RNA sequence: GAAACUGCGAAUGGCUCAUUAAAUCAGUUAUGGUUCCUUUGGUCGCCUACUUGGAUAACUGUGGUAAUUCUAGAGCUAAUACAUGCCGACGGCGCUGACUCCCUUUGUGUGGGAUGCGUGCAUUUAUCAGAUCAAAACCAACCCGGUCAGGCGGCUUUGGUGACUCUAGAUAACCUCGGGCCGAUCGCAGCCCUCCGUGGCGGCGACGACCCAUUCGAACGUCUGCCCUAUCAACUUUCGAUGGUAGUCGCCGUGCCUACCAUGGUGACCACGGGUGACGGGGAAUCAGGGUUCGAUUCCGGAGAGGGAGCCUGAGAAACGGCUACCACAUCCAAGGAAGGCAGCAGGCGCGCAAAUUACCCACUC
RNA sequence: GCUGCAGUUAAAAAGCUCGUAGUUGGAUCUUGGAGGGUGCGCCGUCCCCGCCCUGCCUCCGAAGCGUUUACUUUGAAAAAAUUAGAGUGUUCAAAGCAGGCCCGAGCCGCCUGGAUACCGCAGCUAGGAAUAAUGGAAUAGGACCGCGGUUCUAUUUUGUUGG
């Protein structure tokens, strides 16, 4: 958790209004902060830390003002050294008829990420989609964590 | 002149773009409006695609909403108190989207306590017989006491703001863009984005 | 370039069916801004003059529209370069022809005369359906022509019969598995044909499985497919060859067989 | 001419309830019957 | 009907390839991130109304300047130029209401009112709305329908897209104001009046405007593909380098810019740096097959008009057959001044191995 | 010199080994009978196809929906010019996109045209399941209302509305 709000200016979704009000118990009321999600679309199942959760992220794609359109990529996850963004590295196969085997290549790409997702760890295999330029370099968004506990090269448990 | 275009700077590489053409005004940009508390002026921009905006330069006057009320009203902007973006805009009275500022209140303290009739805070014996007082008393018998009656309930309305009340200037925050629209508009701040910045302003504050 | 709107065509840069000479100048009509994109129209000075060949010179055409003698739609157009395209009517009176701009199997606007009536609606392909202001809805046909009010099952891809003189649409056929079909561009632009299949793919580009009245089956991009009936009927004439396409060799076996003796 | 439009609209998609209003009713009723068991 | 004013073009074309090496560009994608003239489709009732104010050109006349696409001064004076502002009206409907009845002291329940006084859209802001699902036992209130012996049941609603804060509706205002919109045109030629002179009506033929979509586009965004070089191996930021967050700016996305706050981002899968008989591609030439080389150049995309930088206008230009400064060049002069840019067509100098008429026409193609 | 070079002595295997990147990697997980194209004079000859001597589940469609890919296969999307390349009597040809007829003109006229193909990749589709990688349960885990105790949230419905 750790408290959002955090910054210096009030972090709150746009046009979700409070009015929190008088009488007993909750008190005002319970939950407190109304929370406006949606899926994404692309059958990218809109995780339940979204909606549980209380982070702000506009850059969100279920939580935030951010639509996703375009290409929907794969890649793995090198980079988590900058906050809510990562740097996958991106192989793909070059061909070369001159005479012909083509060689391995790579690119990296800058892709926000929501605090929805987590354990959002170098290694991880994830699933990012196109979106308008978030920032000079971020033109994508991780959708879903691939993950796996798996490439065993050591035991992951639940 | 001002260039929105990134095609100067360095690339992720770090390689030297090279120029490739001049500044280009599709790619125009301008300076700030850099709009101020005051007698109010204002004047024309030419945008892209004919177009005109609104450069407001000195405002006085905006349109508030009390929100939870579903009531809008215009005041006087006496003051810019909190800016998140930078100190200066604060110090110098600045008017910007997000800027923190006290409005002056009267004319929501005139539409509550007629609607309610409760009067606001605790105020004053003398004040309620003087004017407001006459609205207090009213009647029609009947006219009006019917309706104060049917209300109650919410009426309550928020320690916060009636503590503000008593000041007679309510904290409000800019939703507007000046420099763009021509109009300083904004809400009265409440619940959580009041209680943070009344933790903000005290806290900096001393 | 870098500052405003091209207002020359390179010819050559042309669209190829309209079928100008290579020869001939350097520059070919380039539509007018209308109701139909540039590349998928026929500016009627091709028509009056390239395939109806009452017009020699750009001269003439313009010479043949300022006497009014021609109408669109049923509303005298006087402009040279006027876009007409697909399910445009064209009326020329005092030589009493009525014709409808329809597909070739090679894909060429066809020169295909229509009875008297007929002349009187087109069939246009809604685009859009909208709620327009003040709560109105409104459909958008290819053909650039809003029609407020319309009722409520039209959806979009589905066409719609419009009257002309009024506008007006008088009524509509929805778009279903079995439909008969118009293909109105890319490869197999001027094919006819039933449906057969809608493949869906969210995010993007949705296809339709053709198959025409021999069981040749093909496949076009959803924005390809227009409805233009009920299988066997047709809303519309359609042109001599039923959008059937044949192989280079039935067609050989076509030329040859019908003449050189075959009456 | 608006307003008849407007007018005679509103009767097609109304008017056209009472022949689609039974169809959510071929639901209520059987709604009982698997529930029954 | 010379002209002038007005409106529109002049942002297109034509020309050259210098700059420029993931830049440009090609194929693919995209705008749910935005602007868009025009065409095309829609959109237009609330006491000067039977219609408001007053001035500039062309013109006349008088001139100045060595020389000017210079222009003064004066006297007029046109408008679809310019600044205004209205007949139109129509209302029940909202809040207010002299009040009054019935079933019950106070009250409580059910009721209904003569007369007063924000309502066209656009924009900005704020709020609501934008409805997804299956059953029961009791308590407090009260609607109808069939009733006698307090006693039996019951119903009505919300546009689309895979996804939007989308479209549309409701509420409170706002002004972006004089500075949103709702319009202050022509030339040629028989009607009728619940009734008498009026007001209502009839032929031929001569652009604006608001908002939305459309069309031609535009501006950015996706990937994937580029020459030589390591005698270029680490690079990029205190004059933002990479990221957070908020604002200012822009048609809009975005370190565009700025504050604060992090310390990032890239590299042997050649980054960085440098070079270049590099504009990029469609294409061309050489033909076993594989390949090998070129591409300035009739098309597409990009770039420039002596070099650099800035700007006005307008929907569109960072325009040079616009302007403006400096910088480099050149020209006229009565020496104070003043005017200019053939990588447009011809032609000419210089250069060189090398490249045409100081010609005719808008008839074809547009 | 990919296809398709040479390096004992001709120009050319580092003195030798370790070694990261890069490249490269063992075996092993599903097993005649007729339909349609062109030759030869009712007969057959020779391909190609489902067969004989293999998507689960949700519970025909739909949907769930994919373990990841590369690959390869079938589609779409694929500027014109160009190029390969059809139709076409420029007299021939390079070209050009025409033309050829009915007709003796009273025909107050007919009509065929101006194909198609290629188009890298990357992206989009789709079929295959070999090949090459890739998925897990052995410090136990996944399945099936197998069953329960604990707690939460969403709206049907007891006419209506509140507890």
């Amino acid at each position: 958790m750790a408290d959002i709000q955090t910054e210096r200016a009030y972090q709150k979704q746009p046009t979700i209004f409070q009015n929190k009000k008088r009488v007993l118990l909750g008190e005002t009321g319970k939950e407190k902060l109304p929370r406006y999600y949606k899926n994404i679309g692309l059958g990218f199942k809109t995780p339940k830390e979204a909606i549980e959760g209380t982070y702000i992220d506009k850059k969100c794609p279920f939580t935030g003002n951010v639509s996703i359109r375009g290409r929907i990529l794969s890649g793995v996850v090198t980079k988590m050294k900058m906050q809510r963004t990562i740097v996958i590295r991106r192989d793909y196969l070059h061909y070369i008829r001159k005479y012909n085997r083509f060689e391995k290549r790579h690119k990296n790409m800058s892709v926000h990420l929501s605090p929805c997702f987590r354990d959002v760890q170098i290694g991880d295999i994830v699933t990012v989609g196109e979106c308008r330029p978030l920032s000079k370099t971020v033109r994508f968004n991780v959708l879903k964590v691939t993950k796996a506990a798996g490439t065993k090269k050591q035991f992951q448990k639940f | 002149g001002i260039s929105r275009d990134n095609w100067h700077k360095r690339r992720k590489t770090g390689g030297k773009r090279k120029p490739y053409h001049k500044k280009r005004k599709y790619e125009l940009g301008r300076p700030a409006a850099n709009t101020k508390i005051g007698p109010r002026r204002i004047h024309t921009v030419g945008v892209r695609g004919g177009n005109k905006k609104y450069r407001a330069l000195r405002l006085d006057v905006g349109n508030f909403s009390w929100g939870s009320e579903c009531c809008t009203r215009k005041t006087r902007i006496i003051d810019v108190v909190y800016n998140a973006s930078n100190n200066e805009l604060v110090r110098t009275k600045t008017l910007v989207k997000n800027c923190i500022v006290l409005i002056d209140s009267t004319p929501y303290r005139q539409w509550y306590e007629s609607h309610y009739a409760l009067p606001l805070g605790r105020k004053k014996g003398a004040k309620l017989t003087p004017e407001e007082e006459e609205i207090l008393n009213k009647k029609r018998s009947k006219k009006i006491q019917k309706k104060y009656d049917e209300r109650k309930k919410n009426a309550k309305i928020s320690s916060l703001l009636e503590e503000q009340f008593q000041q007679g200037k309510l904290l409000a925050c800019i939703a507007s863009r000046p420099g763009q629209c021509g109009r300083a508009d904004g809400y009265v701040l409440e619940g959580k984005e009041l209680e943070f910045y009344l933790r903000k302003i005290k806290a900096r504050k001393g | 370039m870098a500052r405003g709107p091209k207002k020359h065509l390179k010819r050559v840069a042309a669209p190829k069916h309209w079928m100008l000479d290579k020869l001939t100048s350097v520059f070919a009509p380039r539509p007018s801004t209308g109701p139909h994109k540039l590349r998928e129209c026929l500016p009627l000075i091709i028509f009056l003059r390239n395939k109806l060949k009452y017009a020699l010179t750009g001269d003439e055409v313009k010479k043949i529209c300022m006497q009014r003698f021609i109408k669109i739609d049923g509303k005298v157009r006087a402009d040279i370069t006027y876009p007409a395209g697909f399910m445009d009517v064209i009326s020329i009176d005092k030589t009493g022809e009525n014709f409808r701009l329809i597909y070739d199997t090679k894909g060429r606007f066809a020169v295909h005369r229509i009875t008297p009536e007929e002349a009187k609606y087109k069939l246009c392909k809604v685009r859009k359906i909208f709620v327009g202001t003040k709560g109105i809805p409104h459909l958008v046909t290819h053909d650039a022509r809003t029609i407020r009010y319309p009722d409520p099952l039209i959806k979009m891809n589905d066409t719609i019969q419009i009257d002309l003189e009024t506008g007006k649409i008088t009524d509509f056929i929805k778009f279903d598995t079995g439909n008969l079909c118009m293909v109105t561009g890319g490869a197999n632009l001027g094919r006819i044909g039933v449906i057969t299949n809608r493949e869906r793919h969210p995010g993007s580009f949705d296809v339709v499985h053709v198959k025409d009245a021999n069981g040749n089956s093909f496949a076009t991009r959803l924005s390809n497919i227009f409805v233009i009936g009920k299988g066997n009927k047709p809303w519309i004439s359609l042109p001599r060859g039923k959008g059937i396409r044949l192989t280079i060799a039935e067609e050989r076996d076509k030329r040859l067989a019908a003449k050189q003796s075959s009456g | 001419k608006n307003k008849e439009e407007a007018a005679e609209y509103a009767k097609l998609l109304a008017k056209r309830m009472k022949e689609a209003k039974e169809k959510r009713q071929e639901q209520i009723a059987k709604r009982r019957r698997l529930s029954s068991l």
